[PDB]
């Protein structure tokens, strides 16, 4: 019941496909993200950089979806697509749509939300059905992905599971218009379920890679994906490390920020780690070079303060 | 009782020299004689 | 005038416990410091 | 192959017994 | 070297200063830093007439 | 006499424990980390390294 050529093919134009798609979207929609963002939206609430900086975390996580089908490529080009592990990348791949699609119904910001995310959603929903049903016949690092997958899933858990926020109110302020002591509107609540998306499509990729090397098919040209995971998420963190200096309010909503902080950090320290290959029993030789350091400082300490060595051990030979 | 019956001073100094007067000096010289053959 | 006060620790019995340890125990090795420049750093 | 047992502390000096007063 | 990096501040220089001299004058950071407190052995006046004789060059 | 011979031959074991085992590597290291750890204050020069 092995895979032919004609399934293989047919995916593997499918993936590239696809992927080159959301590659030069995220592309366009991180120049659009510079330029505002009244670029794809119609809510007229657009006039805050923290929708601006926003955009910049969905153009860093579109790039993430990119390495993510440029990895499905190299993955199944071997006929991968026989393994369990990789039935798990495809049904999770149909929950992001499941979960996409639910929370539409759930909410949606602008007619163009729905279209590209729907665009896409079918497009993995029609694939994996079908090529499911087809095959229905048929340590340091992994510590970091594991708190990835984590973090992202309780962001999202956490994100959509509840209606919306509700901003500080800060009595006596301004009691006319610019929205000061007022409630939330469209433009805000829909950037921001854009944000649990991409936070989505790297923990996907990082459940992904996880469950993959976690013998760490072939381990290295995952080198692909690697980039895909930490050069989007270098960039997402040089914005962040500017939002204060945007004017922007970063510290009043966790429920969206902690995430996207976390783990542009956990990205950039995977990145370092993978640099120089902690092999998770170099921080053991780090504390016994430690401890070898304040046991010669005790034994200093004893025998010129407190006892002398040549008097409380034993002499021999009578 | 095995306290108060370890060699005191003059014992421990004893030892000391002794090791460095024949641990290292007899045999150094003891080499240098082989190597040359009152 | 400005009244200064110091740091006050609340245990008094944790707090010195390390320093009468050493009180007890330096002088002898001052005695024994002092012994041995005499009868071994001259007499050597 | 060894059991779980402690080893045993004063074959070299005398010094610990001073915590068993001092404590007390 | 150090002398223009020196004069360039010449606030913090004379904040720092002031902080470790009377640091070292009561030894009473030593108990939260290092467990022994040496504040109960220490002598202030000591110090400080050291720190007069040296400063006048008056034994 | 010969009960003392008896029961000698029957507590070998027990001797032993009571004898080379009971302080020296059961009773003597146990009181001797919870009393180091009673004093010396909460650090970790203190608590852990040294000893
Ligand atoms: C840098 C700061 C350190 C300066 C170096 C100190 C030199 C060490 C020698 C004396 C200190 C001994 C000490 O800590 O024990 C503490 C000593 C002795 O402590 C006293 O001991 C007496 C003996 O019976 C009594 O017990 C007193 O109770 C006890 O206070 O006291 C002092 O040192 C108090 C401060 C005096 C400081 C004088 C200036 C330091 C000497 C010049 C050093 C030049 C350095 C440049
Ligand atoms: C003879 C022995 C009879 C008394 C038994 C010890 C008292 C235990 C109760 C301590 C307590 O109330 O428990 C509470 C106490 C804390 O409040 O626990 C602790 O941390 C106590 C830790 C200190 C350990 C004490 C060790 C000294 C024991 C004396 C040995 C000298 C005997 C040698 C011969
Ligand atoms: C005197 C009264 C108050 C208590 C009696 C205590 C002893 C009878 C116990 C306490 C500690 C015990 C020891 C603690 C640890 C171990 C390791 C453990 O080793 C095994 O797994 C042996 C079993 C096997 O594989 O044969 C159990 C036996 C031994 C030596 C124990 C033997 C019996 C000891 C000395």
């Amino acid at each position: 019941p092995e895979l032919p050529l004609s399934t293989n093919r047919a995916a593997g134009t499918q993936y590239l496909a696809i992927g080159a798609a959301y590659a030069v979207a995220a592309g366009a929609v991180a120049v659009a993200a510079l330029q505002g963002p009244q670029l794809l939206l119609a809510s007229p609430a657009a006039a805050d950089p923290w929708s601006s900086v926003l955009l910049g975390c969905v153009a860093a996580t579109y790039l993430r979806a990119a390495g993510v089908f440029l990895q499905l490529k190299a993955a199944s080009d071997a006929a991968e697509l026989l393994c369990w592990r990789h039935q798990r990348l495809a049904l999770t791949a149909a929950a992001y749509g499941m979960v996409a699609v639910l929370t539409q119904a759930a909410g949606l910001a602008s007619p163009q939300l729905l279209g590209l995310q729907l665009l896409l959603s079918v497009a993995s929903a029609a694939v994996v059905a079908n090529v499911a049903r087809s095959a229905w016949a048929v340590t340091v690092a992994g510590l970091l992905l594991t708190t990835t997958i984590v973090v992202s899933l309780y962001g999202l858990f956490a994100a959509v599971f509840a209606p919306a926020p509700a901003l500080p109110v800060a009595v006596g302020a301004w009691p006319g218009t610019a929205a000061a002591a007022a409630v939330m509107d469209g433009s805000a609540a829909g950037l921001r379920r854009l944000a649990a998306g991409g936070l989505l499509l790297t923990a996907a990729a990082s459940h992904g890679l996880f469950d993959f090397a976690g013998s760490v098919p072939n381990p290295t040209i995952y080198s692909l994906l690697n980039l895909g995971f930490v050069a989007a998420a270098v960039l997402q963190s040089y914005f962040l490390y500017i939002a204060p200096a945007w004017g922007v309010n970063v510290n009043w909503d966790t429920a969206l920020w902690g995430p996207m902080y976390g783990t542009a950090f956990l990205g950039l320290v995977y990145g370092l780690v993978a640099l120089t290959k902690f092999d998770w029993s170099s921080v053991v030789d780090a504390v016994l070079r430690v401890a070898c350091w304040f046991a010669e400082l005790t034994m200093w300490f004893w025998d010129t303060f407190v006892w002398k060595f040549s008097w409380s051990e034993k002499t021999r030979r009578a | 009782f095995s306290t108060i019956t370890q060699p005191d001073t003059d014992l421990i100094a004893r030892q000391e020299k002794g090791t460095l007067f024949w641990d290292i000096w007899a045999d150094f010289l003891v080499t240098a004689a082989d190597y040359y053959n009152e | 005038v400005v009244v200064d006060t110091g740091v006050t620790e609340d245990d008094r019995l944790r707090a010195s416990l390390l320093v009468q340890m050493l009180r007890y125990t330096v002088p002898f090795m001052v005695i024994s410091g002092l012994f041995w420049m005499i009868h071994t750093w001259i007499l050597d | 192959s060894l059991y779980f047992v402690f080893t045993q502390l004063n074959q070299k000096t005398f010094l610990s017994y001073w915590l068993l007063p001092v404590a007390g | 070297k150090l002398r223009e990096v020196l004069l360039g501040q010449q606030e913090a220089a004379k904040n720092v200063a002031k902080q470790l001299d009377e640091g070292v004058t009561y030894m009473d950071w030593t108990y939260r830093s290092t467990g022994v407190d040496l504040s109960a052995v220490w002598d202030p006046e000591l110090w400080i007439r050291f720190r007069e004789a040296v400063a006048q060059n008056e034994p | 006499g010969e009960r003392i011979w008896a029961w000698r031959n029957r507590s070998e074991n027990e001797r032993w424990f009571w004898e080379v085992f009971a302080w020296d590597r059961l009773i003597f290291p146990i009181l001797v980390i919870v009393a180091w750890e009673y004093l010396v204050p909460n650090h970790l020069v203190w608590a852990v390294l040294a000893p």
